[PDB]
């Protein structure tokens, strides 16, 4: 599943501060998904990333969520707001 | 031996090369003694491949520990983890069979 | 005098060359005095091979400590270990179910 | 001058050259005074050989102390120690050997 978002300051500039993505140890499509805690930086305020369907843990800085990634491409805010 | 395999990746789809640990309880199989040595395997570009002897083995990865039974022919590692047993099987019958087979090999007909 | 041997491997079928340790209590054998010295033996490319004097001996391997009786002719080590654990001295001559029907087998040379 | 002797090995038949210690209480032999001086002997290539004066002596080896009467002849050292050494702890091989004997023989024609 492709997941994307634009990320900004209150002044509408890029906020390139890193987001963090991780999982429980699980199998998806015959691939082991490990519990490694991956840091992702938005580029010019855009994050675009590939996630495996099912549960994923997301952290920005102090905030964290447990999203359920669907089988179809989606905006990260719709997945965050569903938590 | 039998080749046991998995494809190993992180949540962003990049390969994850952290080591997997393999071991067993002390036993005889074929002509050989199998030892409690913890063998550490790196995935290579995210492909984990390891040749194991059949029967009981121990798999460790990070916090997790599992008691797998390795089958007689090549298999995916996740099918063995999902079917892993709660506690090790005993060797009581095997030790009697080995003691008899040893004393027989010590003085043939 | 008498040679005891094994082939010693890890769960991946590669050699394990950690030391075995052999000793005895102070006693007389073929005229000579045998002392309590702990003798350390490394397998070589996976082959364990030790000259041992007949009668009582102690085998240490990591956590394990087996008390064994070295036979009057050459033998495999795991038969002596298996004998020591499968048949305590208090076994009461239970006669092993005719050694489990002898596994219904034998062959001439 | 009586030679007391032994051949000394570990469980692998290899020599053991740890020292053996000989001494006595003060006493008189053939007119000379024998002192308590501890005589320390190396086995040489596993062979232990010592001249001792007859009568009471002490043998020390590791944790062990044994008292011997050195006989007036040429004796072997295990014979003087043997009554004071504990028998090796009984272990089961003879029982398993008997139980795996008692065959009903195979005799294949090929």
């Amino acid at each position: 599943t492709t997941v994307t978002a634009t990320v900004h300051d209150i002044s509408g500039r890029p906020d390139d501060s890193h987001w963090t993505f991780s999982s429980d140890l699980r199998e998806q499509d015959g691939v082991i998904i490990t519990p490694r805690v991956v840091r992702v930086k938005p580029f010019n305020g855009e994050l675009a990333l590939t996630l495996p369907p099912g549960p994923v843990r997301v952290t920005h800085h102090q905030d964290r969520w447990l999203i359920d990634v669907p089988e179809e491409d989606s905006d990260l805010w719709d997945l965050i707001e569903a938590a | 031996t039998v080749t046991i395999t998995a494809d190993v990746r992180d949540v962003t789809g990049q390969p994850d090369n952290q080591q997997w640990v393999f071991s067993t309880v002390l036993r005889q199989q074929d002509g050989s003694i199998l030892t409690q040595k913890q063998v550490r395997v790196n995935p290579v570009d995210g492909a984990l491949s390891v040749e194991l002897e059949p029967g009981f083995a121990i798999v460790v990865y990070g916090e997790y520990r599992w008691f797998i039974e390795v089958p007689e022919t090549d298999a995916g590692l996740w099918g063995l983890i999902a079917t892993s047993v709660a506690v090790p099987p005993d060797t009581s019958a095997e030790l009697l069979a080995d003691a008899v087979n040893g004393y027989l090999d010590a003085n043939p007909p």
